């Protein structure tokens, strides 16, 4: 059905034009399962095939985000949103809520099939162009152009605000106590209220949102070890920590003094003023390793007065909104790695440390990907903003395999790191 | 013939206008010889004359080939192409003949000459207007104006294509299982069906193109059973590239050698153990193509290995989904590694190569996992599956390997093989600080400006060593000082350094560097039973550090 419902223009910042992105090529199951899906939405009336006179393009991938059952058509819409929406970003920009960090209980929920029903403007649609690759180049690239809101665009949640913001206001009348965040397809709802009540509220906010129209918050289902059943479950009552800790026992031998000196050593590159000098005093000596050296006098002030520098960190806990944040991860042990978020190198905003279970599968990508995925949410609940990923996997490695293990609709910035650094410690950050 | 087909809409880059150059006239023979072809072209309907009101003009080349018998000329573009808006990639890369099907009957339709039959937007045809003044120029108006693609236009290809593809869809579904594919004036038909019940589907196919507007006047398959596809050579169950022909010459240039190079890269396709390494190694200098680089021993004798290889056929199978796929690496070694990728043994199905170049050492492992990659990406490419690996690694290797690096990879379904040059880490730098061996407490530096440097040690038991280095830099000094170390150590030792820089080496454990020291602390590295490396600052640093460099410092 074709909606006689009036669009908003759409026009981006002049002196730069469509996307024209490389499509990367994909495995036979997913392209199959893309085709079966815009079939479906070409019938829908929602995406139409083009000619030559579209020249702009957009990567599409293959999800699924379910609980990995039915394909998901991910779009990445990295370029169009900053060659739009950058500037869309102000004109009707949906503004962070700052507390919803401090909250007790977040909740995340699709939200993307919403914008489906509304309709495109007639004169940019061009824009939203993407291409299904043929294998092996067989075949001409199928292309098709959306023609009502894009599910991964930044641009479709800011037009449709208004349209939420009212589909909203029964709820937030009611319940007063409740945040609500619109970043992408996702919503974001916080509250104070333990799980039972919690879980129950959100019942209800799902209940409420599909009354109010086909806006609907896909399906409630387990799956991990200590069963789950709806929606993706946050709780920044907690997201706060000193992933440091310096070692409470091994300073006895020369080299683990050695060592500790240097990691002292890039510390103060980030806390200032840090004693270590009367400490490294009892080494100058050239004394052979491995050997017991017990610790002096005026070498423990160097320690204690700065391991207590360690547990108390301030200075500029800024946040600049016109810069972007970095989000650099390291592999660490096994089944953990650690995240560092800044915005100007050693002045870090986030850090954290993220683990998942060694055994269920010891999958070295899943990992990342699952990090990445997190660090991110972690982000947008904070900031209401995507970080750049300086991402220490190689460029084509992550390019083949994100895809597989991303249950997430979007997409964030990145980059990739070709250099070993010493940063690596027990516990690291940077 | 014009084709009725539905034609696209162009416009010129935003606020642009199109050309206007009125021409420099000939009264040669060639201004009839234009309006010879001219006002027979009108009659076909591909172009017309155009009235004299705001139309601008498009210069005509009268030209004609070497005596090509038929004088046939062409108007360039080249001023249009720029003011033109932007289409979709054409040449979005071709198909690999690695990953196609095996056909009975393929054939081939020439479509030249067809961008001549579809038709241009009726508010663009202005645009490509031409004037073209006879005897005394006192007869201007023979202006005319195209109606169809324009030869070497830059939509002509993009539309083309588009609507050769729209034209087909009737036909591709009232049979289906008949595949086609198209590019630039070629038609790749192919089929299983015998022979007559496929040459018949032809000149029906033929026949629905001919009802639309495009023209086949070749009566049947007219294209040779072996094709010659973007340089490849094509017959129904195998592929190749026959003319693959390398001169020998004795004083040649940069511009030769790029050209070498590139048709021996070509060759890497099915060829195997073609390799490039010390061929391309050369050419790094400062490009200037006139310019004659002098072959080494090595270059020599890396060409004649590979003329002895590309000196007899071999060619490549086709792709059938039933059966599985699976590909091989194996190690040639100075970077070097070689590929194949089968499905039923010793079916050559496709070869390549990689090679770690210029970021210089890294670990084996590293480099067959850099390998990998490309083969991993280069098979969804064509064939959209991932392969089985045959590959020589021990699987404990390759665990302790990720669970040591740093940097994060996952290679999919492989498993073992031997050959000779097996992949495997020599050494391991211990953990822990060895208990019993001595402690070597190093040093490296360099007078910047003045290249000598000093290099050396000192040792737990006031063991010191300082040993001279000229025409040597900053870094090779504090590689040096390991080796030193290295050298003057028993079985196991322990090493300290002031540099960081020195220390990744060792850590990322490489192997067969062209760099002559880097081999000698390998090798060290190798005979020892353990060696545990530290790292300090180089500067405010003690533990000795505030010594050794005070033992190694003289000149400025
Ligand atoms: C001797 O020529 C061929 C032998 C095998 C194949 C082809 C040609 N193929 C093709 O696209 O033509 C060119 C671009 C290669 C197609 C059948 S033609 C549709 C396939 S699936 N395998």
């Amino acid at each position: 059905p074709i909606s006689p419902i009036e669009t908003v223009p759409v026009k981006l910042k002049p002196g730069m034009d469509g996307p024209k992105v490389k499509q990367w090529p994909l495995t036979e199951e997913k392209i199959k399962a893309l085709v079966e899906i815009c079939t479906e939405m070409e019938k829908e009336g929602k995406i139409s095939k083009i000619g030559p006179e579209n020249p702009y393009n957009t990567p599409v991938f293959a999800i699924k985000k379910k609980d990995s059952t039915k394909w998901r058509k991910l779009v990445d819409f990295r370029e169009l949103n900053k060659r739009t929406q950058d500037f869309w970003e102000v004109q009707l920009g949906i503004p962070h809520p700052a507390g919803l960090k401090k909250n007790k209980s977040v909740t995340v929920l699709d939200v993307g099939d919403a914008y489906f029903s509304v309709p495109l403007d007639e004169d940019f649609r061009k824009y939203t162009a993407f291409t299904i690759p043929s294998i092996n180049n067989e075949t001409p690239g199928i292309r098709y152009q959306y023609n009502v809101l894009p599910q991964g665009w930044k641009g479709s949640p800011a037009i449709f605000q208004s349209s939420m913001t009212k589909i909203l206001e029964p709820f937030k009348k009611q319940n007063p106590d409740i945040v609500i965040y619109q970043y992408m397809d996702d919503l974001y709802v916080g509250s104070d209220l333990e799980i039972g009540q919690h879980r129950t509220k959100i019942e209800e906010l799902r209940q409420h949102l599909l009354r109010w129209g086909l806006t609907t918050p896909d399906k409630k289902h387990q799956k991990e070890p200590p069963f789950l059943w709806m929606g993706y479950e946050l709780h920044p009552d907690k997201w706060t920590v000193q992933p440091i800790v310096l070692p409470e026992k091994d300073s006895w031998t020369v080299n683990d003094i050695q060592k500790l000196v240097g990691k002292l050593n890039w510390a103060s590159q980030i806390y200032p003023g840090i004693k270590v000098r009367q400490l490294s005093k009892l080494l100058r000596g050239t004394k052979a390793l491995t050997e017991v050296i017990p610790l002096t006098e005026e070498a423990e002030l160097e320690l204690a007065e700065n391991r207590e520098i360690l547990k108390e960190p301030v200075h500029g806990v800024y946040y600049d909104p016109s810069k972007d944040l970095i989000a650099e991860i390291q592999k660490q042990g096994q089944g953990q790695w650690t995240y560092q978020i800044y915005q100007e190198p050693f002045k870090n905003l986030k850090t954290g440390k993220y683990a998942r279970m060694r055994g269920a599968h010891t999958n070295d990508v899943k990992q990342l990907t699952e990090a990445v995925q997190k660090i991110t949410t972690e982000s947008i609940v904070i900031w209401g903003k995507t970080p750049k990923f300086k991402l220490p996997i190689q460029k084509e490695t992550w390019e083949t395999w994100w895809t597989e293990y991303w249950q997430a609709t979007w997409i964030p910035e990145w980059e990739f790191v070709n250099t070993p650094p010493l940063v690596k410690l027990w516990y690291q950050l940077e | 013939p014009i084709s009725p087909i539905e034609t696209v809409p162009v416009k010129l880059k935003p606020g642009m206008d199109g050309p206007k150059v009125k021409q420099w006239p000939l009264t040669e023979e060639k201004i009839k010889a234009l309006v010879e072809i001219c006002t027979e072209m009108e009659k076909e309907g591909k172009i017309s004359k155009i009235g004299p009101e705001n139309p601008y003009n498009t210069p005509v080349f009268a030209i004609k080939k070497k005596d090509s018998t038929k004088w046939r000329k062409l108007v360039d573009f080249r001023e249009l192409n720029k003011r033109t808006q932007d289409f979709w990639e054409v040449q979005l890369g071709i198909p690999h003949p690695a990953g196609l099907k095996k056909n009975k009957s393929v054939t081939v339709l020439d479509v030249g000459d067809a961008y001549f039959s579809v038709p241009l937007d009726e508010d663009f045809r202005k645009y490509t207007a031409f004037t073209i003044p006879s005897i005394n120029n006192e007869t201007p108006g023979i202006r005319y104006q195209y109606n169809v693609l324009p030869q070497g236009w830059k939509g002509s290809p993009a539309i083309f294509q588009s609507s050769m593809t729209k034209i087909l869809e009737p036909f591709k579904k009232q049979n289906p299982d008949i595949v086609i594919y198209q590019y630039m004036d070629d038609l790749y038909v192919g089929s299983d069906l015998e022979i007559g019940q496929h040459r018949t589907k032809i000149e029906e196919l033929r026949q629905h193109l001919l009802r639309w507007g495009l023209t086949t006047p070749d009566k049947k398959h007219q294209k040779e059973p072996p094709f010659l596809w973007m340089g490849y050579e094509l017959h129904p169950d195998k592929w190749t590239v026959q003319p693959i022909v390398l001169p020998e010459k004795d004083s040649w240039t940069v511009n030769d050698i790029q050209k070498l190079v590139g048709k021996l890269n070509w060759a890497s396709q099915i060829y195997p153990g073609i390799k490039v390494r010390q061929l391309s190694k050369l050419l790094r200098g400062t490009k200037a193509l006139t310019e004659v680089i002098p072959l080494t021993e090595e270059a020599e004798l890396e060409l004649a290995e590979n003329r002895e290889i590309l000196k007899e056929p071999v060619h490549g199978v086709y792709y059938d989904p039933s059966k599985d796929l699976i590909a091989e690496i194996q190690k040639q070694g100075q970077g070097q590694w070689t590929y194949q990728i089968y499905q039923e043994p010793f079916k050559n199905l496709k070869t390549g190569k990689y090679a770690r170049m210029r970021g210089a050492h890294t670990n084996d492992v590293k480099q067959l996992t850099e390998a990998v990659q490309k083969i991993t990406t280069e098979s969804i490419v064509i064939w959209g599956k991932t392969p089985k690996f045959k590959l020589p690694i021990q699987k404990e290797t390759w665990e302790t390997w990720w669970t040591e690096y740093w940097q994060a990879t996952w290679i999919p379904e492989w498993e073992f093989v031997n050959t000779p040059p097996l992949v495997k880490l020599w050494y391991q730098l211990e953990k822990e600080p060895i208990v019993g061996a001595e402690t070597f407490y190093v040093d490296g530096a360099a007078n910047r400006e003045t290249k000598l440097g000093k290099a050396g040690y000192v040792t737990n038991k006031g063991r010191q060593k300082v040993v001279p280095l000229t025409n040597t830099t900053n870094q090779k000094t504090e590689l040096q000082a390991i080796y030193l170390a290295l050298q003057d150590s028993g079985l196991e030792v322990n090493i300290v350094t002031d540099s960081q820089y020195a220390l990744g080496i060792i850590q990322a454990q490489p192997d067969k560097s062209e760099s002559e020291l880097v081999n000698q602390i390998i090798e060290q590295l190798i005979k020892k039973e353990k060696v545990y490396l530290a790292w300090v600052p180089a500067h405010k640093g003690i533990g000795g550090n505030e010594q050794v460099d005070k033992l190694v410092s003289a000149g400025i």
